[PDB]
RNA sequence: GCGGCCCCCUGGACGAAGACUGACGCUCAGGUGCGAAAGCGUGGGGAGCAAACAGGAUUAGAUACCCUGGUAGUCCACGCCGUAAACGAUGUCGACUUGGAGGUUGUGCCCUUGAGGCGUGGCUUCCGGAGCUAACGCGUUAAGUCGACCGCCUGGGGAGUACGGCCGCAAGGUUAAAACUCAAAUGAAUUGACGGGGGCGCCUUGA
């Protein structure tokens, strides 16, 4: 069993499922959890609320691990941002610095073809 | 999804494919009572599939057709001509009408009972038909034709107006029959290697077959078959696409 | 698309003095030196065909000077593709 | 002949043969018959973003006049002097002789 | 716009830094001219310039990097 | 410093920079035909405003 | 058609102010060359994307629409093809003929400077007068007023199809009929339907 605390927090978002991965100032991660893995299936799976319980499931495997310092940085389109992050403030960290780091291309290559519906 | 409507054309096609005992016959799709009333008259006794089982209710129930039929309610992709053909002491006539995206899985599951058929008999779209049909060197041409005149000989019996059908649809179609040969005039090792060295040139038509049949062969194996390289895929006949299937099977 | 000192050059060759330019053979001369030049930019530069339009539009520009010239006095026309070693 | 800007970087590590650089390439420049209306250094100076891992590295420019040629020598010289981890030659409009921005607000 | 107009009749600029930052963006990107209120022919001196500051690391490309 | 104050801080800040609205509309490619017409037909859909 | 940045070579354009040549001009059948996208040829490359293909779904069926894959292709050098709603659907060149609000890029003079304010080329956008136009509209960047030459059309289908020639590696390109068949075919614009509405019996289009 081991006791540490320096953490960076990041939320991968999308519109089928957010993943939130808790790792140390290394970037070692420690745990993580889901919204799939919270339970949820289909439409379910990328609501705001699977975002808060997949939080809460990563606040439980940190508890284990640390809880005194966290640094979140936020990732990919999906839905529940502000849901997930204040189920961070949840067991609350002192936390300051936000932006997302959402990848942008400066004109990287061909997307996919737009959907005929 | 399309039936036909007039007499005139409803009696030529069943006269045309001149349906009498001392044959194995067996309707697919009767479809509307109409055209699949006269077959069934004509035959003292006639099979039939009907892929609706509530078709198959609407027909069996028909005192002229019930009692003159024998009558089966299943996607004819699972069925077994191989032994209705022994059922029906010789092979089968095996002929009808559609809605006909099932037409491409008809042809390969009539080609996986060449044995057991002793002649197919059925409408399609015009395009279809003139691809079934076409020529080696033609833009008609191609695989699935390629395929088809492997198996069989196949003929035109008659072609129809769009507003011959019950719903009319805009598209021209024709009637055809088509012989499994009884032996093959191309004989094969294998037909898997038809099939893939078919696709293969025709995922690749607009090049050169060294750039087609060339990614597999040599071009000094080609031309040791008699084959210029430099062709294109839509000049080459059934033979030489034999004759490389062969090449393939017993050089592997 | 030339170094002052090369157009000159030529106009104190094949010009009536320093006032003249535009003068026939100071035009035919400097453009001459010019569809000279560019030999060694296209013989690098094939696929330039931008800067070939150019190219065209002055061999043409010469072509008409010339003839130009020889309906207006043949000896200066002549000496003046003699000098400049013309109808090569 | 051309007049230009000659801007470079050299890794901090690397900084202090700085001169002996300054002595090199000016020593080309005049070896050309060019001459120099600048030559500057703004120190060790913070990246907005990692150079080849390296962060703090040395800046330097110089306005020039020189013949062409001498430029691409300098210029590869630079991709064979690893010291230096970045480049950039400007064929700017004049020569210019007051300093710049990076020393006058010294 | 006239005193917008005087910030170009003034100067056209490469490594004034700080100039440089009153026309782009916190996250590093070009603020459109029209916010500016300058000439579209200073807009491509400043774009041109900005390309060599981030090129030479006295910009950043982005607000990471 | 309120974590929720902080939170609409960053909510001004990811909104100014747009990205959101871009890695939507980056989400798949487009023959550049159709953004041309759709380019110059929201030209035209402004410009009749300015008319009054 | 051309869009990160720097270098190297290189084409054209516009203004300034003179100077210079001395009608050297325009147009252009044949001819020659450039010519998107797709495809081909020869040899590389292959990240991402993706015809074909393959497999999972959906649907009365679904070949579609959905998804997981995926080859050619997409990229490069060097050949070819030579077409596009390659359309301003508007040939090239020259002269003339109300205005108005912008944009962009030179330039002159005045600047009290710095802003300004008088001018003055070039390019370009939108309004609109006269005139023109079947009407729609065009309108000093004409579709107005006219001069020179070139290209092209002569009812609708059959048919840009046949055939022949040419051209192309092949695709195909190109030039190009006729029989035969019909009393139309067609452009613009008007009024109802629209209709599914949409708002509030009434104005009127998520259709
Ligand atoms: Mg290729
Ligand atoms: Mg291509
Ligand atoms: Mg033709």
């Amino acid at each position: 069993r081991k006791q540490v605390s320096d953490g960076v927090a990041h939320i991968h978002a999308s519109f089928n499922n957010t993943i939130v991965t808790i790792t140390d100032r290394q970037g070692n991660a420690l745990g993580w959890a889901t919204a799939g893995g919270s339970g949820f299936r289909g439409s379910r799976k990328s609501t705001p609320f699977a975002a808060q319980v997949a939080a809460e499931r990563c606040a439980d495997a940190v508890k284990e691990y640390g809880i005194k310092n966290l640094e979140v940085m936020v990732k990919g389109p999906g839905p529940g941002r502000e849901s997930t992050i204040r189920a961070l403030n949840a067991a609350g960290f002192r936390i300051t610095n936000i932006t997302d780091v959402t990848p942008i291309p400066h004109n990287g290559c061909r997307p996919p073809k737009k959907r005929r519906v | 999804q399309n039936f036909l409507n007039d007499q005139f054309v409803i009696d030529s096609i069943v006269s045309a494919i001149n349906p009498q005992k001392g044959q194995a016959m067996v309707e697919i799709g009767p479809g509307l009572a109409a055209l699949t009333e006269p077959v069934g008259e004509r035959l003292d006794q006639l099979t039939v599939i009907e892929l609706d089982r509530d078709l198959a209710a609407r027909l069996q129930t028909h005192p002229f057709l019930g009692p003159k039929l024998t009558i089966y309610q299943q996607d004819a992709m699972t069925f077994n001509f191989g032994e209705l053909a022994e059922k029906m002491g010789q092979p089968l006539r095996v002929f009808g009408n559609l809605p006909y995206n099932i037409s491409t899985p008809l042809m390969f599951h009539l080609f996986s009972y060449t044995d057991a058929i002793a002649d197919m008999h059925f409408m399609l779209q015009k395009e279809v038909v003139n691809r079934l049909v076409a020529g080696p060197n033609s833009k008609a041409y191609g695989r699935l034709s390629v395929m088809a005149q492997y198996y069989c000989n196949v003929i035109p019996v008659l072609e129809v107006p769009p507003s011959a059908f019950t719903p009319p649809p805009k598209v021209d179609s024709a009637v055809v029959r088509l012989v499994p040969h009884a032996t093959m005039p191309h004989p094969v090792k294998d037909v898997r290697v038809l099939s893939r060295i078919t696709t293969e040139a025709f995922n690749q038509r607009r090049k050169t077959i060294r750039n087609s049949l060339g990614n597999l062969f040599s071009v000094e194996v080609l031309t040791g078959m008699g084959i210029d390289p430099a062709m294109r895929a839509e000049n080459i006949s059934v033979a030489q696409y034999c004759q490389m299937a062969n090449y393939l099977a017993e050089n592997a | 698309s030339l170094s002052t000192e090369a157009t000159a050059k030529i106009v104190s060759e094949f010009g009536r003095d320093a006032n003249d330019t535009g003068s026939t053979e100071v035009q035919v001369a400097l453009l001459t030196a010019q569809i000279n030049h560019l030999q060694g930019h296209f013989a690098e530069h094939k696929k330039d065909h931008h800067s070939r339009r150019g190219l065209l539009r002055m061999v043409s520009q010469r072509r008409k000077l010339l003839d130009y010239l020889k309906r207006k006095d043949v000896a200066r026309y002549t000496q003046l593709i003699e000098r400049l070693g013309l109808r090569r | 002949m051309r007049h230009y800007e000659i801007v470079f970087m050299v890794h901090p590590d690397q900084s202090e043969q700085v001169p002996g650089m300054i002595e090199r390439y000016t020593a080309a420049i005049t070896g050309a018959e060019g001459k120099i209306h600048r030559l500057e250094d703004w120190g060790r100076r913070q990246l907005a973003y990692p150079i080849n891992k390296l962060h703090k590295a040395h800046y330097v420019l110089m306005n020039v006049e020189a013949p062409q040629e001498v430029i691409d020598e300098l210029e590869t010289t630079f991709r064979f002097n690893d010291a230096v981890i970045r480049s950039m030659v400007m064929r700017t409009k004049h020569a210019v002789t007051e300093a710049s921005p990076m020393v006058k607000a010294k | 716009f006239c005193r917008f107009t005087a910030e170009g009749v003034q100067e056209i600029d490469y490594k004034d830094i700080a100039t440089l930052k009153n026309y782009i963006t916190e996250s590093g990107k070009i603020v459109p001219s029209r916010i500016t209120g300058t000439r579209a022919k200073y807009q491509r001196q400043l774009a041109r310039a900005i390309k060599r500051a981030r090129y030479l690391s006295l910009l950043p490309y982005t607000d990471r990097h | 410093e309120p974590f929720d104050v902080a939170l609409r801080r960053f909510k001004r800040s990811c909104e100014k920079a747009g990205v959101l609205a871009e890695v939507r509309r980056r989400e798949f490619y487009e023959k550049p035909t159709t953004e041309r017409k759709r380019a110059k037909a929201s030209a035209v859909k402004r410009h009749a405003k300015k008319l009054a």
